């Protein structure tokens, strides 16, 4: 009986959880009872960083307490810093779900490579949600938005908050908690999030506008230690690796359906929804593209130019 | 009538109970629909559903193999529905006593809500626990998208409100439900661990040493997310240490809790590294 | 009487029902044997058995794997016996009202037969549907040759007779039972397909668009033996398209029919080429 | 591997029960591999139409045919040879034939690309009549309704055979347009036609044989091993069927007794005496038709 | 009671009964705890438990495969507990009528035991049978110690005592329980085969030819341990030869015994060389 303990950032009653659980079941039935996945809450392990620690050992040849994990870009990069995975979060680089679906598919090897060399197999990729800006006032232009004080939740642990502040944004570090107090206090104009959070938590009350134009994906992030994967026999591999690829796909669909209903509820609730003009979308990309350099000095690597252009060459040709 | 639930609470044979309750739910429910304005009946049938949902639906589904999870998802959806029906039956007791109450409470206006709950007396505490607990249980079975933010917060307010009126009620039963909630919900949601440990100390004030529940609640809600394996084991041990024969009263809830503790002890593996 | 049976018809949780009914059958049955001459009771308990046999005995047995078919044959034998018991309980309502009736209608002399049936009024239509349906259901489960052609005839006459008095009864419930029978029995038996499509048109007159039954009856009884796969799918689809939350009553009967439609859709394989 | 098989087995029949038990017994032999799903032959529009559906990745791989379907498939046998009156009258006697002559029976069908899973009996012909008959020619003189084509050669033996649907029977009897009809005890009891006739023949005349074959191609889909195992399971079937059909024919002929019909039994003399009246028509049934009467299989059965 | 239990004893559908009884046990039990001094209720609920333990718990467990034996041991432990509960409910009828009774009989002082038993009249015979039978059945589900539990010896005295007052009671029901006991217990225990054949002859005096029980009791209790295969078969045959449709009452008990006889016939190999 081969049992795979996998750490997960998937939120509780969430549909990423439902889907991981369906995969553990789909895998179990493929292997006739052989393989199952037991999931462990990443917050309980004390963060992705801490979780990576539980993948190692203690000693070589001795089994890690953990045979895998679902990491966000944060955990991914701590595991393989030559990866260049944060490259997909480049604003307006990939804005579309089909477009990102195109990338995770065709560029797979180029993505998997850094991680295979850290001794991991990437079972599948998927998306945490699409960044949006929730704000108390509107913005007729980008620089107008960079001028607004905008709080991040993780922030200092997440490199994309530090490089946002490098693009000219005023980004203030706040816990999920001091958000409602800070807004009414006028200490913040708004915050970065995903539609799901902003609806589910009920923070929509406290802001007047929400951005519906897709900017860039938060990618995750499921890997199993090379050593634990070798414990499953031979045969089943192909079969179960396709099962997870299937997952990415239902996930892509439902995340979309979900992001859509959320952006609906917030509508009905009196928030007004902002939609970027095809013009502006072009116009903004070029304002960020100009923001490259001061990143590479503060966060070298972090962008793989090869990988940049494989991606560019596809989506726009 | 209440001499009647005695033959259930005191029973140690689970199957006898599992097989005989459904028609009882059906009978109470019928009586209710006949005399809707009768508040005792309202609460009775609501509490019954909430209790059955937990013991005979949701619980059995937790003991299910992980590959069978479709069946388990059906069970959870079933239990959710039943928790909700219960909560409404209990809520009608409140709406009968304070007309407009349902409208005000779910209005989702912090003032209108602080008003209607202030109308409540110790009489209504029983009803508040069950309405609150009903909704809170359903939330635990509700998919992140579909959870409905004003609603949840109403339930939790109702519980914190019974706490104001009657902190000792049912040996701190309300504290137990809150502990479980606070520990689960993010602080964005109104939860958090500081809030949860606090609610638990209060449980200890009024709870029985012969009750297995708080010990379980401790290991389950607190110990796990804090990755404390020690206290987890020790607490489940304290629970399994109680002789069900030494508190004839509540014998059923004890047997059930001890069943759950044993399962937890065996699955410790799945809760820790 | 019917303020009680509401908590059943409106229920969407099937297990609650399956577990609580048997004692209700037992109770009604007891009451009957106590006041045999009370016609309402007679019919009530008869209808209850026939209904239970269908939903909780015969139906579950259809979902059984084909290798387990011993279990399934036991089920059918069981349902058969129950359909008959029901039919007799209902038939006693008629015998109480028109003494000699059982003797006559089952004499299988055409004159004494329709003679006795001619004495019936709209009051008795309810009883006629259930007696007829009871026996007809049993026939469907009876081994070829152990039926008693007089008897099947009688049941079908009683149904055609309720049709005379009250074509609209229960939204053409009688038409639906007849459609199913006519479709199955050979013309030597008094069935046939022309006879069946005819009975179905009549169903459509009085039936609800919110009722999944006729759609199913259509696919099952008519479409299959005519090897029409199209209509089969389309009809089952129309059935599964009804929101059980939007219907007036018999939420239960809706859930049940939709369960059966889904099974039929999935087994389409076994019904067509 | 799923085997769709067409069936002439009547609804609650006991031939149905038994096919279903075989599908189950086969499934358990193969550990879940093989199952049989059955398709109503009336729904496919007759045996003829069903033969059409074994053709095309063919949609039907098998069927249970009566002599009618059998002969359309392989007009070599001759399959109708067993229905020669008084040739085989006994169930043990027919059991002897389906066993020992198996290869000789299976041959025509193996060459059409089929394997015969098993043979069995639909029922024993009887004559249901309004008046009695002290002799054969007396019976041939009675107007007697049928409807398959086993009836065209009856009309060639000197019988007056009128073509009627199962339906116009009751009207036709009371109208005096018919003196009685051909059937099996099961039909005559089950349908309730016993009412309308005074006498019923209990002396066995000849079997209606069926008739279960699977396409050579679909049989090759089951692996090598299981074959022996499951082919014996079907042979077992023929046997329970032989027993139960007998038990059933017996109870039927009982119910009709109780119901006021009187039951006719041919004296051992007459049985001999009749056979020789057909044998004189038999040499005449080959003259009028080739095919259906085979003559080697036939002379072999005599033996 | 009276007219109500009729719909159970006369039933040939076992599952209807199995599914409906538990709530009836629960209801009688409740009524009892409400009016403890009501002797009829006391006995009724006790007898019900004893009867349910036998038919719906112990019996089913006997038909279990030998490798599943853990499940079967749980079953037996369950039935034991229920037999005992029944015995006590019935015993309370005695204690209500003769205060101190429980103290005296169970003291296991031969002088006190027989003394309080002398106080009993034919009225109490019914209660004696059930208290005795309850404890005796539980004993059979217990492993075998050195000497005899004082409760069981008291039990057997209570039975022999009902025999003094009323040898014909319930067609010699008491004799049948004794026969089974005497045959099983060692003479050190108060049993033995001479004692058992004697008790059986008496059964034959008052028992019905239409009752399958004694026939089975004969094969089971006597024939087996005497390695008589002939009488075993012959007796079981005599039992299976009874038409349940021809028996006035306890159609149910007949169906159940015939089920058991068939199983015994099929398992004949396990009891003989």
């Amino acid at each position: 009986k081969v049992v795979l303990k996998i750490a997960s950032i998937a939120p509780a009653r969430s549909i990423w959880e439902t889907e991981l659980k369906k995969l553990s079941a789909e895998w179990s039935e493929i292997t006739g009872g052989l393989v199952s996945m037991k999931f462990y809450d990443m917050s309980s392990l004390g963060g992705e960083r801490e979780g990576i620690r539980k993948l190692k050992s203690s000693r070589p040849g001795q089994a890690a307490p953990l045979d895998g994990a679902v990491f966000s870009c944060l955990g991914l990069s701590e595991l393989a810093p030559d990866s260049g995975i944060y490259t997909l979060s480049v604003p307006f680089l990939i804005q579309n779900e089909k477009d990102l679906e195109r990338v995770l598919h065709e560029l797979r090897e180029d993505l998997d490579r850094p991680f295979r060399a850290a001794g991991f197999r990437v079972i599948t990729w998927t998306n945490a949600g699409w960044l949006s800006f929730y704000t108390r006032a509107p913005y007729a232009s980008l620089g107008q938005l960079k001028k607004q004080t905008i709080a991040l939740s993780s922030l200092d642990s997440s490199v994309l908050g530090t490089c946002f502040r490098i693009c000219g944004f005023d980004i203030k570090d706040a816990p999920n908690v001091r958000l409602a107090p800070l807004l009414k206090a006028g200490s913040i104009d708004g915050f970065l999030s995903v539609h799901l959070f902003t609806w589910a938590t009920g923070f929509y009350r406290y802001i007047s506008y929400a951005l519906d134009t897709k900017i860039c994906p938060a990618v995750i992030g499921m890997l199993i230690s090379d050593g634990s994967w070798a414990r499953i026999p031979s045969r089943y591999h192909d079969a179960m690796l396709q099962a997870a690829t299937r997952v990415r796909q239902r996930l892509a669909n439902n995340l979309e359906t979900l992001d859509r209903e959320c952006s609906n509820n917030i509508q009905k609730a009196g928030v007004s929804i902002v939609h970027l003009t095809p013009q502006e979308i072009q116009e903004w990309r070029t304002e960020f593209a100009a923001d490259v350099k001061r990143i590479q000095a503060r966060l070298p690597g972090m962008l793989n130019m090869t990988l940049y252009e494989k991606i560019k060459h596809l989506l726009y040709s | 009538d209440a001499d009647f639930t005695r033959v259930f609470t005191e029973e140690d044979d689970l199957d006898l109970v599992a097989q005989s309750l459904p028609l009882v739910l059906k009978v109470y429910e019928a009586l209710h629909l006949q005399n809707p304005a009768h508040r005792g009946l309202s609460l009775a049938v609501g509490r019954l559903y909430i209790m059955y949902a937990n013991a005979f639906v949701q619980t059995p589904a937790q003991y299910l193999p992980e590959d069978e999870f479709e069946a388990q998802n059906e069970a959870y959806s079933r239990a959710r529905k039943l928790y909700l029906r219960g909560a409404r039956y209990a809520l009608s007791s409140l709406e009968t006593a304070y007309p407009g109450f349902t409208r005000e409470v779910f209005s989702g206006d912090e003032q209108r809500l602080h008003k209607v709950l202030s109308r409540c007396t110790r009489v209504d505490v029983g009803t508040l626990y069950w309405v609150g607990t009903g909704y809170v249980a359903a939330f635990a079975l509700t998919p992140l998208g579909s959870a409905l933010p004003d609603t949840v917060h109403a339930a939790v307010m109702m519980l914190e409100r019974a706490c104001d009126l009657w902190p000792s009620y049912q040996e701190g039963a309300v504290w137990n439900v809150l502990t479980k909630f606070y520990a689960a919900a993010p602080e964005s949601f109104g939860g958090g661990m500081e809030k949860a440990h606090t609610a638990f100390e209060h449980l200890t004030r009024y709870c029985s040493a012969h009750d297995p529940d708080h010990h379980i609640t401790y290991a389950d809600a607190l110990c796990i997310p804090l990755n404390n394996r020690a206290g987890f084991d020790e607490a489940l041990d304290r629970a399994l240490a109680i002789d069900p024969e030494s508190v004839p009263h509540n014998k059923l809830l004890v047997i059930l809790s001890q069943k759950r503790a044993r399962w937890l002890k065996a699955h410790v593996q799945d809760f820790f590294l």
